[PDB]
């Protein structure tokens, strides 16, 4: 029987939760979410309570909003992007084999989730948290020994660079300046800045296509406009890496 | 160039039609001046989406000519009972 | 006498205007006055108009008199009279499968109304044509052509609109006897095979330039677009109301907004053009998740569909929704707020969707709560303008309003070129605009038809470039330099060595002088 | 033959009661009707041209060889205006030179020869009462498909489709009074149930 | 970055200071900044007139940067031609900027000194500004088809054919007599 409903699917824990409750504001702050490691005796087999990861949506003064889609696999991540939507958090997605890969997930002031992008990171990867930049445009996802940055033109979210470190605590952004990172590298203050940058090819008029470099982490894509201009979430023959890239450039 | 004439006929046309002047003497006399009825009433069908075609069959008339005016007063919509009693009367009479 | 020396006057009129212009010379005083100085020597309330003298010029004048009245180019010039029909009342698919209809259609089989078919009301004008008509599509298609006709219009391109409910939910025969009785009472011919009906529409006067059906997005799978280009589809109507799964899955919707997605992708792929109804203040959407569906909707890759069609949320009696607004649970937007919301929603409509309509015709008087006034497109303007902000609608910056409502003349024409990704495609988007102005003078899209989603024999037999829509407005040799771009385009920059256009049969002839040949239901060319 | 703007509906030739000529009218879509005049040899009667006589375009005449000798001079002949819609169907009569014209408009009419000026008027006019074929609310495009005409002793039958299945009688005396006679009737689609009275 | 014309290297230092490098390994400090700039392009402009000077050459030249920071302000040579611009492009010839106000703006290189250009007042129409969807960021710019391509703020890529890039190739194949590949060049983007 063909039906519109959708099965329930219950959310549990992972292994690699930490287990402190996590607080996050809104860009206007009018409304914070706080995440918490919570168990419930659902009606799903009400003997033994289920044990996960949940968070719910708090107003300014203080009072209950919304609360949270159970999800199988959250972490103790959460971020609210300063726009205004879109809380992000994490997800193992650690039940059937090729599924397995941690993800990055959306939800919105309903806690219905709403969108999502598979960092590339190896399953067993630990991560410290997320957090979003100041204009909402670059998304920074923080580990043991390296941060990478993402972003997103046509919610193709490209990995855009990789600082790699020795030691994070945390990391934190400038609020009146977007691009602006900091964090605390095995006891050492290091800021760090960022700048749009169009991986030009050479526009000298003999022999010019405007070869335009796109990186997305491990692979790097190209685009000769004067040849086919492919929109940029698709791309004109591209080509990988070993690992990580972090910038390009096109020979004369 | 006689080959341009023979072929480039309807750039003439225009070029006569287009100064302020409005040489369509010229233009109606080497029209009807082709020895053709192909090319011809197609270059008249021209001029006449080209060119108003009540002041092309006045200018057709002032080039003393009836049957090419009675060629371009089939593209006038005025009554062929108001003019082809005319260019009867015109065809059948002395040149002066 | 009351009405004779009426009809003797507009007899003397038009004899009098045909003498007149036979020589080229105008009138002097807008004949109505003319016709009053002798018709009412009486003043026995006679009050002509200009259909009722344009119904008494004679035949040979008429046909070569009638367009001196009329200049804007999309009303006798394109002359793409929309052509309204509908079909006979029936109950949509989904209530079988889920329990019971959609729960904000109005009317419908088994509403108040037992006349009017699926969400309509039977009180808009196509309505009252389709039941003074009893729902046949002969009759509707002859009416409406005649009633057209009558009213001085010189329609040339009768576009036909299949409106009501789901169309592509009736049984097979009923729909072939639709398609081909709307193509005979176009053409003239009076057959009833389809394959003959449409090579006869082909050659037809008064060319059927395209019909639109709109559907569901369940009801558009492979076999189901096969039937409709059949029949001479070339645009599409998907409902979707919501991005949001939960506000479909609350209204009994019965489609996920996946399903959506993959239906546009492969109806994209297929040479159509679709257009998406995109319902504002749904049930528990409020302000802030309305704005940002429109906004993702836009910046989403998925969607991005070439029309839209905004149709604010109305309730009316005996919905699903009157046992729901009555109980307080939903309560509407503010006037001015729905006005401010789609101020801002056409303020990121980009330059290559064209925004079809806005809220519904439904009646004011049967609203029981929603838009009060009709005219909210007027309003969203004027506070665009108050904003800042401007439109890039197609409809907004098109010609044919501008030469009347505007006033404003194009003559800064240039060359411009959108290629963005959606449903999966590469989907250039020519035109030839007015930079300085924001005027719209030709448009034409074009698609790379992606591997992943063409199924079409045609298509997957070789690379293939659609050009899924050509439409000029207001020498005027565009149609001629938008195809010869496309051409370019679909050599070099796409790499496709067969572009076919699909194409209304009664515009097939028109891609024939550009060398196009037929195949199938698509106008093809190699490379 | 050209003069036409539009489809070309119904066609027919007319009897050659006089040798060696006859009318063929043909009917369009525009609301036109043409009627063509068929000259068979030693009838075809050309104009002399080494004598300049002006002759229109619209009036070309078209000549052409069967075999090789019998030439035939084809030229246009009237122009009948004013059918308010399409020409469904159009007969020719027994013997006197009249042409009935069934059109599309729920009406059906009667051409003749103007014994006067040589051109056509309308003899007689039928479907005047309110219907619209398969509608009566509102006429206007939707009535009579194809006509039958013949006489009886003194009785010229008109018998018309009524788009709904039921044939339309007209008896007329000489010209002008015209009656309804009986028809027949029947549905168009399939017939599901009879319920005895 | 690399050079305009790729025979040399440059770059910015945090200080503000832009210099060279070659293959060799020679520097040499190349101009300095106001303050440190974001972005950068590099060229040595030569100049040209109605009538050129000696013996009708175009040898006078100079090395300048455009830059462009975080406020909004493109230095050629520590001055201010103009302010809030969001994206440049330089190509032979030509330099392109997107002032933030929906407009597109064209600088001819043709002159080694650079003054502050005049506002682009409203409805100026000239053939240096072009109008410009709002928050388009200019991304490439191909003078071999004349071809400027934006992309606009929501993500889908926009070809222009500027009026000034078209003119200028058909004046120089008027020039070159040709009158069919002009014309058809020409007439392809409807000209007048
Ligand atoms: C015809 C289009 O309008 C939508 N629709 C359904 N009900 C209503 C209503 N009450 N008001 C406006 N639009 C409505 C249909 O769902 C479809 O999207
Ligand atoms: S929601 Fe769709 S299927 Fe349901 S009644 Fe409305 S148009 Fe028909």
């Amino acid at each position: 029987d063909p039906t519109m409903p959708y099965m329930v699917d219950t959310g549990d824990v992972t292994a690699l939760d930490s287990h402190e409750i996590t607080i996050s504001w809104r860009g206007d702050c009018d409304y914070f979410a706080v995440s918490s490691v919570e168990e419930v005796p659902d009606e799903d087999d009400e003997t033994k309570s289920i044990k996960r990861r949940a968070f719910r949506v708090f107003s300014r003064e203080g009072q209950l909003d919304s609360a949270s889609e159970p999800v199988t696999g959250m972490e103790h991540q959460l971020s609210w992007k300063p726009q205004g939507s879109l809380i992000a958090s994490i997800q193992r997605k650690t039940d059937l084999g090729e599924e397995d890969s941690v993800d990055v997930i959306f939800f919105e002031r309903n806690g219905l989730r709403h969108g999502e992008f598979d960092t590339r990171l190896p399953l067993d990867e630990k991560v410290e948290s997320v957090c979003w930049n100041s204009n909402s445009e670059a998304l920074a996802v923080v580990l043991a020994n390296r941060i990478q940055l993402w972003t997103s033109k046509n919610y193709h979210w490209y990995l855009k660079q990789e600082l790699y470190a020795s030691d994070i605590s945390y990391v934190k952004w400038h609020p009146e300046k977007d691009f602006t990172l900091m964090f605390s590298d095995a006891g050492f203050i290091n800021i760090v800045d960022f700048a749009y940058k169009m991986a030009q090819g050479p526009t000298l008029e003999p022999f010019d296509n405007g070869t335009s470099l796109v990186v997305d982490g491990r692979t790097v894509n190209i685009t000769p406009l004067a040849l086919a201009n492919v929109p940029p979430p698709m791309y004109y023959r591209d080509f990988e890496t070993p690992g990580n890239v972090l910038d390009v450039a096109c020979s004369f | 160039n006689p080959e341009y004439k023979k072929k480039y006929l309807q750039t003439i046309i225009t070029a006569y039609a287009s100064q302020n002047p409005q040489n369509l003497s010229a233009a109606l006399k080497l029209i009807s001046e082709l020895e053709n009825s192909e090319e011809k009433d197609s270059c008249v069908t021209y001029l006449c989406f080209l060119q108003d075609v009540n002041v092309v069959y006045k200018s057709a008339l002032s080039l003393y000519d009836v049957s090419l005016a009675l060629l371009v007063a089939q593209k006038s919509q005025m009554d062929p009972r108001e003019y082809l009693p005319f260019l009867q009367e015109l065809q059948d009479n002395e040149p002066l | 006498p009351e009405k004779e020396r009426f009809i003797q006057c507009c007899a003397d009129i038009t004899l009098e205007l045909t003498d007149s212009l036979t020589s080229g010379t105008t009138r002097e005083i807008n004949l109505n006055g003319l016709i009053t100085k002798y018709s009412k020597k009486y003043k026995l309330k006679q009050q002509p108009r200009l259909t009722d003298i344009i119904n008494s010029i004679p035949d040979q004048y008429k046909k070569y008199l009638l367009p001196k009245l009329k200049a804007k180019p999309v009303r006798t010039a394109s002359g793409i009279a929309v052509v309204a029909v509908m079909c006979k009342p029936h109950r949509c698919p989904h209530i079988a499968y889920t329990g019971n209809i959609c729960v904000y259609c109005p009317g419908g089989p088994d509403s108040d109304f037992e006349y009017s078919t699926q969400s309509y009301t039977g009180y808009e004008p196509t309505s009252m044509r389709a039941i003074r008509a009893r729902y046949d599509p002969y009759e509707q298609a002859r009416g409406r052509v005649e009633q057209l006709k009558q009213l001085g219009h010189s329609i040339d391109k009768v576009e036909y609109v299949l409106m009501g409910g789901t169309f592509m939910s009736l049984p097979k025969e009923y729909r072939e006897d639709f398609i081909v009785k709307l193509h005979n009472a176009l053409s003239g011919f009076n057959g009833n095979d389809i394959d003959e009906a449409i090579l006869y529409s082909q050659q037809s006067l008064t060319k059927c330039v395209g019909i639109t059906i709109e559907t569901r997005p369940d009801y558009c799978t492979q076999t189901h677009l096969d039937d409709m280009l059949k029949y001479g589809c070339t645009r599409l109507e998907i409902g979707v109301q919501s991005l949001y799964e939960d506000v479909a899955r609350d209204t009994n919707r019965g489609h996920t907004v996946r399903s959506v997605c993959e239906t546009f992708a492969v109806s994209k792929d297929a040479g159509y053009k679709v257009v998406s109804h995109m319902m504002p203040d749904l049930p528990n959407v409020g302000m802030e998740r309305d704005i940002e569906q429109f906004k993702e909707y836009f910046e989403n890759p998925d969607f991005r569909t070439d029309g839209l069609k905004i149709y604010p949320t109305l309730v009316i009696r005996g919905t699903g929704l009157y046992e729901l607004w009555k109980t307080g649970r939903y309560k509407s937007y503010s006037a001015n707020a729905l006005v401010d919301l789609v101020a801002r929603i056409l303020a990121l409509v980009p330059p290559w969707t064209r925004i079809y309509r806005v809220q519904r015709d439904i009646p004011m008087p049967l609203v029981t709560s929603g838009v009060d006034n009709g005219n909210l497109r007027e309003l969203a303007l004027a506070r665009m303008k108050d904003l800042g902000t401007t439109c890039r609608d197609v409809r907004t910056r098109e010609v044919g309003i501008q030469e009347v409502h505007h006033k404003v003349q194009p003559d800064q024409v240039e060359l411009i070129r959108r290629d963005y990704y959606a449903n999966g495609g590469w989907e250039t988007f020519l035109s030839y605009e007015d930079p300085k102005k924001d005027i719209l003078i030709g448009l034409l899209r074009l698609r790379k038809a992606s591997k992943k989603y063409t199924y079409r024999k045609e298509f997957t037999s070789q690379r293939t470039s659609i050009v899924r829509e050509l439409h000029v407005y207001g020498h005027q040799g565009f149609g001629t330099l938008l195809m010869e771009e496309a051409e370019r385009i679909a050599k070099e920059e796409h790499g496709s060595e067969k572009i076919s256009v699909i194409s209304g049969v009664g515009v097939r002839n028109y891609y024939g002088k550009l060398g196009y040949e037929l195949d199938g239901p698509y106008m093809s060319k190699r490379i | 033959l050209e003069g036409h703007e539009d489809w070309v509906k119904s066609l027919a030739f007319r009897h050659q009661e006089t040798p060696g000529d006859y009318l063929l009218c043909s009917g369009s879509q525009d609301r036109y009707i043409r009627l063509w005049r068929i000259r068979i040899n030693d009838l075809i009667d050309d104009s002399e041209e080494d004598s300049k006589k002006l002759t229109l375009l619209s009036n070309k005449q078209y000549k052409f060889q069967i075999d090789d000798e019998l030439r035939v001079g084809i030229n246009f002949e009237a122009l009948i205006m004013g059918h308010d819609d399409w020409i469904s169907s159009l007969q020719w009569h027994e013997s006197r030179l009249q042409l009935l014209a069934a059109t599309a408009d729920t009406s059906l009419m009667v051409w003749e020869p103007d014994e006067t000026s040589g051109i056509w008027v309308c003899s007689l006019r039928l479907g005047e009462m309110s219907s619209k074929g398969a509608s009566t609310a509102t006429g206007s495009s939707g009535g009579f498909w194809s006509c039958l005409w013949f006489t009886h002793e003194r009785m010229d039958f008109f018998l018309t489709n009524g788009k709904t299945g039921s044939w339309r009688m007209w008896a007329t005396k000489d010209n002008i009074i015209c009656d309804q006679r009986l028809g027949i009737s029947g549905a168009t689609k399939d017939v599901t149930d009879i319920a005895w009275s | 970055r690399s050079d305009f014309d790729y025979n040399h290297l440059v770059y910015e230092t945090r200080d503000g200071t832009v210099c060279q490098l070659d293959a060799e390994g020679q520097l040499m400090e190349i101009t300095k900044f106001p303050q440190l700039v974001r972005d950068f392009r590099v060229k040595r402009v030569h100049n040209t007139s109605a009538e050129d000077d000696d013996n009708w050459s175009a040898e006078s030249s100079e090395l300048v940067a455009f830059g462009i920071t975080n406020n909004g302000k493109l230095f050629a040579n520590q001055v201010l031609l103009a302010s809030a611009v969001t994206s440049l492009e330089i190509t032979d010839s030509f330099l392109l900027f997107t002032t933030a106000q929906h407009n597109l703006q064209f600088v001819h290189l043709n002159s080694t000194d650079f003054k502050p250009l005049p506002l682009v007042e409203e409805g100026v129409e000239d053939e240096r500004v072009r109008a410009i969807e709002r928050g388009s960021i200019l991304v490439s710019v191909i003078p071999s088809k004349s071809s400027v391509v934006l992309q606009a703020t929501r993500g889908n890529l926009e070809t222009i054919y500027p009026r000034i890039m078209v003119l200028a190739e058909v004046r120089k194949n008027i020039m070159a007599k040709r009158y069919k590949e002009a014309f058809i060049v020409c007439r392809t983007h409807r000209i007048n």
